[PDB]
Formats: C-alpha cells, sequence, structure tokens
C-alpha cells in the first residue's frame, strides 16, 4: 500500500563502522558516522491485537553469528524461518498497513539523504566510577588543608530528613 | 440491651437480677427430688 | 395472607401461639426444590496414543504466579518456609468430632 | 401564553397570538393557601427527583419563571431555583438544554467549573467538608432516624 | 375529590418502606389454633427426630442434643455417675418445629437428663501482676474445679 | 444435613460470585458492600484466619456517579518516591487516565489494613463495560442489587404517570415564556 | 418430577454419587437427624 | 485587580455579580472601579 | 501478665464475632442486628450471642422463624407508634406478668 498521513515505516538494525568529515556547499564541516548493514532480516510479525498494544510491532534482526552459541528453541525459531541466528532481535512499532512478510532483508536504500532520522543504542561501559565524571559536580579543592577530601560528593542530603532521597545522584554503574 | 423496656415493663433491666431465669432451681434429681438451695 | 418473610427459599414458616400465650411454636417444614429451577448435565488407526502424556515443569515465578492466578490469591504463601516454622508446626494435631 | 413571530421581500411582519392555557386541577386538596406548595400539602416533601411538578415552573429553555407570576414563597422559590439547577446538573431534563447557529453526576449545589480543587484536607477539627444539596431542604421530611448530612 | 390530606405521588411524598397490613386478630387466633393443633397431633404420632435444646445452666446457655459432653466451671456435690434432672430450658427444636418459651418453658413439657461423668481440677492458670520500673512483680496459681456432664436423653410432652 | 464430611465443609466454605452494576451507583456504597462480602461478613462462619472470603464483579464502573462535586474537589494523591514526586489528581482525571482504579482504591480503603486485602483485592474484579470474558462471566452465581435508585427523566415518564399527576397553577394567557 | 436427594460436590460426578449417599441414608432411616438410640 | 473583603459600589455604573464563584463588581465606564470579593 | 491481660480481650473479641455472625445473619434474611435484639427482648426470649450464632449455624430454619418473629414483633411495635392506646395491643407484643 502506498505511504498514507500519520502512517509508519519499519527501522531496522545497523553496524557502526565508524566517522569521517564531510563538506558542504558552504565550505562548512560536518562530522558523520557511518552506519553498515550485512543481513538486516526480519524475523517476526504481530496483531495489534495479539500484542494489545497501541500499535502493531515487527521484529528485525542484526548481525549473522555462530549457530552453535545460542539456544536450542532458539534455534528452532530460525530454522522454521529459514535464516541463520541473529544476535540482536528488536522490535519497531508500525501501523497494520505496512506489514511485512517475514524472511525479507533490509538493505540501506529505505532511507535517503535530506531525512531526518533517530537512533538508539547501548553506551560505551565506563564501569563504577566517581560522582564526578558521573553526574559532573565540582568536587573538591587539592590545597588548603583538604584531609583525603579531593573526589568527594561531599554531602548527601539535610539532618531532620534522617534518610536519603530516592534518585539521588552517587557513584555507581555508568 | 432493652433493659430501659424492661424497666418500663416492670422487669430488672439484667434479667440476669431476678426473676424466674435466675430464681428458679437449675438442677434437680432424676429421681424428682428437689435440689438444695445455691449459694447465691 | 400476610407473611413476615418470603417464603419461597429456605422453608415455609408459621408461627402460634398456645392458648394461654406462654410458648411460641415454629412450624417451619423446608422447601422442595422445583424441577423448573434446574439444569440439565453434559490416531484412530494406531493405538498408543492412549499414553497422551506430556510433562512440562516450569521454574519458580511462573509457575508461583500461574497457580497462584488460577487459585485467586497471592504469590507471598507459596514460597517455602524455614525449618523453623516447619519443624514448630505440630504434625499430630488434635482433632474434635 | 403567547407566541410570537417575526416573519417578506423588503417587508416584515411580528405577531403574536394566544395559544392553549393549561390549568390546575379542579379539587385544591388545601384551601385558604396562598402558595401552591400549601395548597398542595408539598411544603417539606419533595426534591430534585420529583421532576413532575418542576416542569410546570420552568421554561422549554430551561429558565426559572418569576415569582411575581408564580405566585409562590421566598423561601419556596429559592428552594425550587436551588431545586432545578441540581436537576439540570444531574442532566434529567435532556429536553430542556438552551440554545444554535461526558461525566455522570448529581446531587451538585455549585457549578463544576467554578469550584477549585482542594489540593490540601485539613484536619479532623478544621476539615474542608464537601458540600451536598442545600440548607434549603434541609427542612425536609426525614423518614430516616438520622438527619441529612449535607456536608461530606 | 381529594381528601386534604391527600398528596401526589413523589420521591418522599410517601415513605421509601413498602406499606403493610397486620392480618385481623380473630383469623389469626383461628391460625394459632391450628397450628398448635396439627403440631401437637404430629408429636404425638411421633415424626420428629433428634431434640436440640437451649439450656440455661451454671450462670450461662448452652445449645444440647443427646449424647453430647459439656462442662462448667464450678462443683456441684454431686457423685459421679449421678444423674439429674435440668428445669431451665429456653427452647426445644426438631428437624421441622421449635417450641420456645416467653422466657422459659413448662416443666411439665420437657425432661432433659444429664449424668455426671467426671469432677477435676482446672489446669493451673497463671495470674501475673506486673507494673513498670516500681518493682511490683506478683503471680499467683489457680486451679478451678470443673465439672463434666452428658446429656443422655430428651423427650417432650404431648402437653400444649 | 445427612450429608458427608469432606463435601458438606467444601459447600459450607465454598466461594462464591457476585455481580453487581455500577451504572448511575455510587462507589462508596457499592465498594462497602463488596468489601464486606470480600472479607466474608455476610456468611455466619466469619473469622479472619479461615479465608471464608468470595469473588466480586462489578460493571459498568465507568458510568458511576458522584454525590457534589466531588468530581471537582475530590483530589487522590499519590508520592512516587522521588523530589517533586508528589502528585495529586481529581478524581474526574484519574477516571479519564483509569475508570477503574477509583472503586480500586475505595475498596482498598474500605477494607482492614491487614495483609489479606491485597488477596481480597486480587478477588474482586472490575470492569468498566458492558463486557465480560467467557469463564469469567460464566462462572457467576448471582447479581446482588443496586445501594441507590435512579431517579427517572421526562423521556422515561410515561403519559398516565403525568396526566394523574395534578397540575399545581394556572397561568395568566398573556404572558411570552 | 420429585426430589429424594441433593448432594454437593467438587464435580458433578461427586455431587450425584454424594446425592446418591443421601437417598440412600434417608431411605434406610441411618440419616444424622435420627431418633438417638434409647437406653 | 484589586481584591478586598467587603464590596462597594462607587459609581451608579458599577455592578456587582457572583462569577466563577467569587463576587466581582465591574464598571466599563470606570475600570478603576473593578474590585474582586476575597 | 498478657496471659492475665488476654482473657477480657477474649471475652470482648468473642463478643464481637458473636454479634457480627448475627448482623450478618439477619441481613441475609432482610433484618438488623438493632432491631432483631430490641424485638426479641420485647417477645420475651433471652438467647444469648454464642446460642445466637449457634443456631444461625447449624440450623437456619429456626433462625429465620426467630427474624421472622422480630419482624412481625417490628410491625406490631409501628401499628403501637401509629396507636399506643385505644386499640388491641399486638399479639406477641403481649407480655406474661409474673409474681
Ligand atoms: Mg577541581
Ligand atoms: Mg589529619
Ligand atoms: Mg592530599
Ligand atoms: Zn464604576
Amino acid at each position: 500500500h502506498p505511504w498514507e498521513p500519520g502512517s509508519f515505516r519499519v527501522g531496522l538494525i545497523a553496524l557502526k563502522l565508524g566517522m569521517m568529515p564531510l563538506w558542504t556547499k558552504d565550505g562548512q564541516k560536518h562530522v558523520v558516522t557511518l552506519l553498515q548493514v550485512q543481513d538486516c532480516h526480519v524475523l517476526k510479525y504481530t496483531s495489534k491485537e495479539n500484542c494489545n498494544g497501541k500499535m502493531a510491532t515487527l521484529s528485525v534482526g542484526g548481525k549473522t553469528v555462530s549457530r552453535f552459541r545460542k539456544a536450542t528453541s532458539i534455534l528452532e525459531f530460525y530454522r522454521e524461518l529459514g535464516l541463520p541466528p541473529k544476535q540482536t532481535v528488536k522490535i519497531f512499532n508500525i501501523t497494520d498497513n505496512a506489514a511485512i512478510k517475514p524472511g525479507t532483508p533490509l538493505y540501506a536504500a529505505h532511507f535517503r539523504p535530506g531525512q531526518y532520522v533517530d537512533v538508539t543504542a547501548k553506551t560505551i561501559g565506563k564501569g563504577f566510577q566517581g560522582v564526578m565524571k558521573r553526574w559532573g559536580f565540582k568536587g573538591q579543592p587539592a590545597t588548603h588543608g583538604q584531609t583525603k577530601t579531593h573526589r568527594r560528593p561531599g554531602a548527601v542530603a539535610t539532618g531532620d530528613i534522617g534518610r536519603v532521597w530516592p534518585g539521588t545522584k552517587m557513584p555507581g554503574k555508568m | 440491651a432493652g433493659g430501659q423496656w424492661r424497666l418500663q415493663q416492670g422487669l430488672a433491666a439484667n434479667p440476669s437480677g431476678y426473676g424466674p431465669l435466675t430464681e428458679l432451681p437449675d438442677w434437680s434429681y432424676a429421681d424428682g427430688r428437689p435440689a438444695p438451695p445455691m449459694k447465691g | 395472607t400476610y407473611s413476615p418473610l418470603p417464603d419461597d427459599y429456605n422453608c415455609n414458616v408459621e408461627l402460634a401461639l398456645t392458648s394461654d400465650g406462654r410458648t411460641i411454636v415454629c412450624y417451619h417444614p423446608s422447601v422442595d426444590i422445583p424441577y423448573e429451577h434446574t439444569k440439565p448435565i453434559p490416531e484412530e488407526t494406531h493405538d498408543q496414543v492412549l499414553k497422551t502424556r506430556l510433562e512440562e515443569h516450569l521454574e519458580e515465578g511462573p509457575m508461583i504466579e500461574q497457580l497462584s492466578k488460577m487459585f485467586f490469591t497471592t504469590k507471598h504463601r507459596w514460597y517455602p518456609h524455614g525449618r523453623y516454622h516447619r519443624c514448630r508446626k505440630n504434625l499430630n494435631p488434635p482433632k474434635d468430632r | 401564553f403567547r407566541e410570537v413571530v417575526e416573519t417578506e421581500g423588503k417587508t416584515t411582519i411580528i405577531e403574536g397570538r394566544i395559544t392553549a392555557t393549561p390549568k390546575e386541577s379542579p379539587n385544591p386538596p388545601n384551601p385558604s393557601g396562598q402558595c401552591p406548595i400549601c395548597r398542595w400539602n408539598l411544603k417539606h416533601k419533595y426534591n430534585y427527583d420529583d421532576v413532575l411538578l418542576l416542569s410546570q415552573f420552568i421554561r422549554p429553555h430551561g429558565g426559572m419563571l418569576p415569582r411575581k407570576i408564580t405566585g409562590l414563597c421566598q423561601e419556596e422559590h429559592r428552594k425550587i431555583e436551588e431545586c432545578v439547577k441540581m436537576a439540570h446538573r444531574a442532566g434529567l431534563l435532556p429536553n430542556h438544554r438552551p440554545r444554535l447557529p461526558q461525566l455522570n453526576r448529581y446531587l451538585t449545589r455549585w457549578a463544576p467549573g467554578s469550584v477549585k480543587p482542594i489540593y490540601k484536607k485539613g484536619p479532623r477539627w478544621n476539615r474542608v467538608r464537601m458540600p451536598v444539596g442545600s440548607p434549603l431542604l434541609r427542612d425536609n421530611v426525614c423518614y430516616s432516624r438520622t438527619p441529612w448530612k449535607l456536608y461530606h | 375529590s381529594y381528601l386534604p390530606g391527600y398528596v401526589p405521588k413523589t420521591s418522599l411524598s410517601s415513605p421509601p418502606w413498602p406499606e403493610v397490613v397486620l392480618p385481623d386478630p380473630v383469623e389469626e387466633t383461628r391460625h394459632h389454633a391450628e397450628v398448635v393443633k396439627k403440631v401437637n397431633e404430629m408429636i404425638v404420632t411421633g415424626q420428629y427426630g433428634r431434640l436440640f435444646a437451649v439450656v440455661h445452666f451454671a450462670s450461662r446457655q448452652w445449645k444440647v442434643t443427646s449424647e453430647d459432653l459439656i462442662l462448667i466451671g464450678n462443683e456441684l456435690d454431686l457423685a459421679c455417675g449421678e444423674r439429674i434432672r435440668l428445669e431451665k430450658v429456653l427452647l426445644v427444636g426438631a428437624d421441622n418445629f421449635t417450641l420456645l418459651g416467653k422466657p422459659l418453658l413448662g416443666k411439665d413439657l420437657v425432661r432433659v437428663e444429664a449424668t455426671v461423668i467426671e469432677k477435676t481440677e482446672s489446669w493451673p492458670r497463671i495470674i501475673m501482676r506486673f507494673r513498670k520500673r516500681k518493682n511490683f512483680k506478683k503471680k499467683r496459681i489457680v486451679t478451678t474445679p470443673q465439672t463434666v456432664l452428658r446429656i443422655n436423653s430428651i423427650e417432650i410432652a404431648p402437653c400444649l | 444435613s445427612s450429608f458427608s464430611r469432606a463435601p458438606q465443609q467444601w459447600a459450607t466454605f465454598a466461594r462464591i460470585w457476585y455481580l453487581l452494576d455500577g451504572k448511575m451507583q455510587p462507589p462508596g456504597k457499592l465498594a462497602a458492600m463488596a468489601s464486606i462480602r470480600l472479607q466474608g461478613l455476610h456468611k455466619p462462619v466469619y473469622h479472619a484466619l479461615s479465608d471464608c472470603g468470595d469473588h466480586v464483579v462489578i460493571m459498568n464502573t465507568r458510568h458511576i456517579a458522584f454525590s457534589g462535586n466531588k468530581w471537582e474537589q475530590k483530589v487522590y494523591s499519590s508520592h512516587t518516591g522521588y523530589p517533586g514526586g508528589f502528585r495529586q489528581v481529581t478524581a474526574a482525571q484519574l477516571h479519564l487516565r483509569d475508570p477503574v482504579a477509583i472503586v480500586k482504591l475505595a475498596i482498598y480503603g474500605m477494607l482492614p489494613k491487614n495483609l489479606h486485602r491485597r488477596t481480597m483485592m486480587e478477588r474482586l474484579h472490575l470492569f468498566p463495560d458492558e463486557y465480560i470474558p467467557e469463564d469469567i462471566l460464566k462462572n457467576l452465581v448471582e447479581e446482588l442489587p443496586q445501594p441507590r435508585k435512579i431517579p427517572k427523566r421526562l423521556d422515561e415518564y410515561t403519559q398516565e404517570e403525568i396526566d394523574a399527576f395534578p397540575r399545581l397553577w394556572t397561568p395568566p394567557e398573556d404572558y411570552r415564556l | 418430577k420429585k426430589l429424594i436427594a441433593e448432594g454437593p460436590g467438587e464435580t458433578v460426578l461427586v455431587a450425584e454419587e454424594e446425592a446418591a449417599r443421601v437417598a440412600l441414608r434417608k431411605l434406610y432411616g441411618f440419616t444424622e437427624n435420627r431418633r438417638p438410640w434409647n437406653y | 485587580f484589586k481584591n478586598k473583603t467587603v464590596l462597594k459600589k462607587r459609581c451608579k455604573d458599577c455592578y456587582l455579580v457572583k462569577r466563577r464563584g467569587r463576587w466581582y463588581v465591574y464598571c466599563k465606564t470606570h475600570p478603576r472601579h473593578k474590585q474582586r470579593q476575597m | 501478665v498478657k496471659c492475665t491481660k488476654a482473657r477480657y480481650l477474649k471475652k470482648k473479641n468473642m463478643r464481637t464475632l458473636w454479634i457480627n455472625r448475627i448482623t450478618a445473619a439477619s441481613q441475609e434474611h432482610g433484618l438488623k442486628y438493632p432491631a432483631l435484639i430490641g424485638n426479641l427482648v420485647k417477645c420475651q426470649v433471652e438467647l444469648n450471642r454464642k446460642v445466637l450464632a449457634d443456631l444461625a449455624i447449624y440450623e437456619p430454619k429456626t433462625f429465620k422463624s426467630l427474624a421472622a418473629l422480630a419482624s412481625r414483633r417490628r410491625h406490631e411495635g409501628f401499628a403501637a407508634a401509629l396507636g399506643d392506646g385505644k386499640e388491641p395491643e399486638g399479639i406477641f407484643s403481649r407480655v406474661v406478668q409474673y409474681h
């Protein structure tokens, strides 16, 4: 079916290779990331009734990997579908008119220049880090007699409260 | 319950006070003999 | 014809008094459930299908929440207790009647 | 009653015509009564739900009638005007929706939009209790032993 | 045409509950007589089965039947194995009828018989009184006497 | 009786699926009756330790009405747990967002504050509309009546009632109206 | 079109067999509400 | 505009009414006569 | 001390659950506990709450008869409220005079 107002389109998954520059007609520079798409097959379709959600949903796979390091049920699913495994399988909300059959590859031609997009992905793992470089606190000075208190958070909360408010910024996995 | 009603009728407000519910003997011999009075 | 209560569900009740009026008597024959207020009740080629043996076992959370939904209760009472309570529980309790 | 109509090319004609005037019943239960409530024994025995008589003291758009014409007491007039506000707010009178080019509700003294919400309710001894009904119907006969609780 | 006190039908023009009227006293006396007659005739024929009766005893009430045990928290001065007739009864009930008094039933109508089975001292009950930071600490042990009866039989008289 | 032990015990301590229609009824009253029946006071064998509750179903919770401007001034208030997480919402907005939560919180307040409260509240069932899943409109027993009465509309009042109700006064003819 | 006994039960089979038991008790006269033993 | 517990009509054109839950006093000729009820 | 002090609490708790059972039984038969007890006292039946509860449990027919009695006594009391004297007193409202 053709595009209609308010409709949506299934997304996809890509693989970040790196960054490189670009230049405009005005001589202006724009950094730009490259996103590579190896296989990016469709995996599953659902009805908005089955899902009981606001909108229908599809499933898309990422990269093909070893068929050996998976679960038996997942391998059964991939076999009865016909495609190899995929390490990531993400979900895309979509209208019903845009229903796509499984086993269909998603090439990079879905998008075009002069277009806007959103991208979701996992962040760089810095591990357990300090309150300062996690949240952006000033810390404490170095000289003037600071006794082993340089990168501490300082105070936390008041005295009458007798506790700590949930959602407070303290060190943790970043 | 019903204490004031019993009072205006002429009976004890608490039925355990007096009347046949408490004054009569609560046990007698099966042969028909009268039991001794209760200490109450 | 005056009735104190609807005599159509448990028993047909009537009161009465002695001639002196010192004792009350009640006649309360039970009700007969009408018939009208009732309801009626409700692999071929080869054998060994009679086995019909299927074994599924779930893990803790899913099974406890399943049977809790099936008995209409919470998930808490299903978790096991400790040896303290298990051994404090009286095993041969008294029973009446 | 009279119906007026204003009607032609470059000319217009305004005309008022009499209409069928209904009448009361010929047997007033309580003579020597100057107000209808006293003539019919309806001084403390009406409410919002019994709208049969309320329909008599209203305009088709849903407007209240004047005391000078209706012949009622001041207290009874304010009683019935409040009661008619209650009825309209409950929505029992759909045919009298006034003039043109969501929620169930009942027993509402004041208007819904005007009232501000109580972002805080005080303690037991100075609580902001919610109004219901009106002191006007407080004199209504209460078959129950407890009185009407107007402020929740 | 309308009585002065007449009123139209409204929400509260009349009470909310439904109007009611009591029957005629003569017909009601006839009904009482018929019911008493049939009850007496039936219990004379012997239609009933078990009999559960209420009894005021030891300053409190009980529901009892035949072949049932009962405990009382006092001493009666009755040797074990002895039989007694209980006088006070609030009512008596069978499967199809019941007889209740105003307040209690006549002596001639029923005969409740009970046998003594056991005389004991109650299990040791403890009475401790303690108050706070005033070395007020005190205890006492009590073993109240208690007697066990068994209701052996109940029978009613046709008198009515 | 003359019944067997286990079947008699079962029939006595059995649960029952009650139903009541909340269309133009007050959540307070309907929730009060539902709560008493949930903890099981209605049966003479009530005891807290004995879980003798019964399953309850409310119907048309969306079509309930308060008395007064409660839709506007009644405030359901809750703290999420974070700073500034103190939220207040009128009954009207809370009904728009979840038409069941009103009756739910009503019963949650009516009920005692024991650990059996959650069990009884999950026994209870709620549905804003005249529609029910198969099993849970099949395995029912009885529909108890409503607490209050529905006042009738002028479009509902028949003609004979109207012409029986006497007219009260005679208007003057000379009046626009 | 006349009832002799009713029986409660987990299932319909248990209910009907219990009703049969009740009717048998009623016919043989060993109902729980029978005359006690006379001594 | 100004809020007073007790209201007063300065000029005949001042007219007092009851709007959105409170008493108001409006005068189109003298807008400074506008007066809210606290 | 808690074993001592729990005795009167036992008394009160049992009285409360008795009265609650009785209120429930009356309300499912169509009556309320206050009127029920008042009517029974007026009709001269001294059935304490524990036996009332046991009766309502084990023989609902007799409890239904008691509820009918109480309701009839309520209606007789209403007729008396209409006319205290100048009328024949209720048949069940009649009382026994002892001496
Ligand atoms: Mg620094
Ligand atoms: Mg140092
Ligand atoms: Mg340093
Ligand atoms: Zn002005």
